[PDB]
RNA sequence: ACCCUCAGAAGGGAGGCGAAAUAGAGCAUGAAAUCAGUUGGCGAUCGAGCGACAGGGCAUACAAGGUCCCUCGACGAAUGACCGACGCGCGAGCGUCCAGUAAGACUCACGGGAAGCCGAUGUUCUGUCGUACGUUUUGAAAAACGAGCCAGGGAGUGUGUCU
RNA sequence: CGCUCUAAUUGGAUGGAAGUAGGGGUGAAAACUCCUAUGGACCGAUUAGUGACGAAAAUCCUGGCCAUAGUAGCAGCGAUA
RNA sequence: UGUCCCAACGUUGGGCCCGGUGAACUGUACAUUCCAGUGCGGAGUCUGGAGACACCCAGGGGGAAGCGAAGACCCUAUGGA
């Protein structure tokens, strides 16, 4: 009568020491939202990031308050790079064969948004019973 | 066109609509604005009135240039837009007539939505000096009316 | 009429720029203050150059205008308002929790705040808010 | 010749108008026009062994 | 189609067909600028590159994120005391000892708590910084030049030769 | 990083593709991806190629649209009807 | 002899209010400003103060170095006629 996910939603990963630290420190520490210079003045001007190029350019000059500058030193912790935030490794999967050599310890798996309904049950109930997690499961009443 | 821009139940409504009216589209929101919550019949006395000159319509937001209005409660400006309020008045037919074919008492219902939508303009150019034309258009305006049960 | 004041301060005899900058200070601690005999506040120097300064601010203006109080009331309130930024929410909160009084009336005699009391017996090169005020023109309603 | 057919002319300063070649009262011929040419463009001459 | 309405082969209402009429005639999909109505936030005593970063209000169906709060305790870089004891200084205050101790960002563990609750999103308030963008220029917020807004279009290519 | 089409290798789709709208996650970022609705037939990935391949600007081009504004004009003329 | 001293009253058409019709110019954004200062030396927007409750009608045009026109003057170009 009411609506349930299938597989193990709960599922998490197990991290060395380190890993869960850096993960901790990713989620913590964050980062600018780093969108292209002016974007909110003007609406033909989207959000997408470009390196602000004017000789004038207020943001260019590094101006406190103008948005910071994509650097280097921006980037996040190598050991955690990518993770979902619940610290598995995501594995993209179209189909029941790409499920093959997944760890469900270390890895949950993402089923493509363009397979079906009908491959998406057979891909959901033998990744569950390979003790793999589906980050985008079906919800069905039950 | 519109379509109802509203959800309305069948069971305690009555609706009606009005077609591409060549006709003010800003004296149209401003009628619509000042009837909306009205009775149908109350509606139907109240543009006579304005018709007759003896009820302002206050306008609100199209009102550059326009003189002050003593009638007008709570705002100033208002003026007397007879065609617009004509089209009403037919929106109003309709919408009552609808009403009774259903077994609803129409002018006591409730106007719980009215709108109106500019959906065009009937061309047109106006010769200028110095050999050169300019737009002289006409609005087109929908106008969706949804009575309701008290 | 009734002014819940957590302090009253008398202005009798003292310099009125030294008591100003405390009973701003205070009322932006979140303490409502009371001035108490305004037109008994003193402030040092000679007459003559003093009269002149106030004098040419009572000539300031133009149509958008530069009201300024002439009576020893508004002067000191004037005084204080400069030392707040009073256009600021939390400014003009601390500005209009105080007020200040031409004599005293409250029951309860006002304190003498530290450092803004002047020795009459030796000091002779000094002015009252009331002269100034007179000076400017006032209706002595005191 | 494709977008090249056409005398438009560009009317020069005086009107309130960018310098664009134009034929009763329509752009036409550079690249920035709709109907313009090709800038560069696919060519015959092109060796693509 | 039929019926009601209407000056009415208009339009509207009801109804019928079809998987779909929000496929109903320039009718596949149906962006933005933008308009009507309406919801959330602000709002008729208050200040202007419209924001970035911090932090508060209020608002939030699910899904695709799941964290977050407080007691205590563990760890604990740089830095680093109060009080008290003694000794100096005209004085503000300083020295020795207590002590590199208590403290000390992050992180973790036990117990307890939140589900509009944490993130996130909309809006708004507070703090810090902040006079667009691009170009011309020694120097541009510029009273130097360009654009009303949006969508789409819009600029190192070919042959030959040489290196 | 992204775009077009070609090739090899290999996948998805009427049990709902592309696109669009709103929303969730990742990446310093170019941008990738998922969910919900809409849509109703096509769509990828890797590798090697290909090129009329990326826009905020040029009094840039074309189209559409807002304010301007219910504003100017619909008076002036020796023919005031 | 209203050109002037020195302006008045009146006439007709507008103007103003109402019904109907219904454009254009112009628009980077923001914008209730004023006094000073500063700044590429001629600022609604920077700085300091002052003033400032919102909206609307009519007016005469002080400012936006207002709108309109890639300066005709002047010089420069191994420009043109
Ligand atoms: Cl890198
Ligand atoms: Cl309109
Ligand atoms: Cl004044
Ligand atoms: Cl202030
Ligand atoms: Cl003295
Ligand atoms: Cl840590
Ligand atoms: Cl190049
Ligand atoms: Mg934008
Ligand atoms: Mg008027
Ligand atoms: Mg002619
Ligand atoms: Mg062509
Ligand atoms: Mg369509
Ligand atoms: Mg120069
Ligand atoms: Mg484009
Ligand atoms: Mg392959
Ligand atoms: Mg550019
Ligand atoms: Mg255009
Ligand atoms: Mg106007
Ligand atoms: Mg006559
Ligand atoms: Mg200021
Ligand atoms: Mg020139
Ligand atoms: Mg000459
Ligand atoms: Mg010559
Ligand atoms: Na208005
Ligand atoms: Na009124
Ligand atoms: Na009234
Ligand atoms: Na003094
Ligand atoms: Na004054
Ligand atoms: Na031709
Ligand atoms: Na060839
Ligand atoms: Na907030
Ligand atoms: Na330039
Ligand atoms: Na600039
Ligand atoms: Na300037
Ligand atoms: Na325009
Ligand atoms: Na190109
Ligand atoms: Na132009
Ligand atoms: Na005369
Ligand atoms: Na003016």
């Amino acid at each position: 009568t009411e609506l349930q996910a299938r597989g193990l939603t709960e599922k998490t990963p197990d991290l060395s020491d380190e890993d869960a630290r850096l993960l901790t420190q990713r989620h913590r520490v964050g980062k600018p939202q780093f969108n292209r210079q002016d974007h909110h003045k003007k609406k033909r001007v989207s959000t997408s990031w470009r390196k602000p190029r004017g000789q004038l350019s207020k943001q260019r000059r590094g101006i406190k308050g103008k948005g910071d500058t994509v650097e280097a030193g921006f980037r996040s912790p190598t050991a955690v790079r990518g993770k979902h935030p619940s610290g598995f490794e995501e594995v993209r999967v179209h189909n029941v064969d790409d499920l093959e050599g997944v760890d469900g310890d270390t890895e949950a798996v993402r089923i493509a948004s363009k397979v079906g309904a009908r491959k998406r049950e057979r891909i959901e109930e033998e990744a569950e019973d390979a003790g793999i997690r589906v980050l985008n499961p079906t919800y069905v009443e039950v | 066109g519109i379509s109802y821009s509203v959800e309305a139940d069948p069971d305690t409504t009555a609706k009606a609509m009005l077609r591409e009216r060549q006709m003010s589209f800003k004296h149209s929101k401003a009628i619509a604005r000042e009837i909306k919550g009205k009775t149908a019949g109350e509606a139907v006395d109240y543009l006579e009135a304005v018709i007759e000159g003896d009820q302002p319509v206050p306008f609100k937001q199209h009102n550059s240039g326009v003189g002050h209005k003593s009638k007008v409660d709570g705002w100033d400006a208002g003026r007397y837009p007879e065609k617009a309020s004509k089209a009403f008045l037919d929106l109003l037919e309709n919408a009552v007539g609808n009403a009774d074919h259903q077994g609803f008492d129409g002018e006591a219902m409730t106007i719980k939505h009215v709108a109106a939508h500019k959906v065009g303009e009937q061309q047109g150019r106006k010769p200028r000096a110095m050999g050169r034309a300019s737009a002289w258009n006409s609005p087109q305006v929908d106008v969706e009316l949804i009575l309701e049960e008290p | 009429a009734e002014f819940d004041a957590d302090v009253i301060v008398d202005a009798r005899d003292c310099i009125m720029g030294r008591v100003a900058s405390q009973v701003a200070e205070q009322a932006l601690d979140g303490e409502t203050v009371a001035v108490v005999n305004a037109e008994r506040a003193v402030i040092t120097g000679r007459e003559e150059q003093i009269v002149e300064k106030y004098e040419k601010r009572v000539d300031i203006g133009n149509d958008n205008g530069y009201f300024y109080p002439k009576r020893p009331d508004g002067i000191f309130k004037r005084t204080i308002r400069g030392m707040l930024p009073h256009k600021k929410q939390r400014g003009r909160e601390a500005f209009e929790s105080v007020r200040v009084y031409l004599g005293n009336p409250y029951d309860e005699d006002g304190e003498v705040l530290d450092g803004t009391s002047l020795d009459r017996l030796s000091n002779i090169k000094f002015v009252t808010l009331g002269e100034i005020s007179e000076t400017l023109g006032a209706n002595k309603t005191w | 010749y494709a977008g090249l057919r056409t005398p438009a002319e560009s009317f020069g300063s005086g009107r309130g108008q960018a310098h664009v070649p134009k034929l009763d009262g329509r752009a036409r011929r550079v690249p920035q026009a709709v109907k313009g040419r090709s800038a560069h463009p696919p060519k015959t001459e092109k060796d693509r062994s």
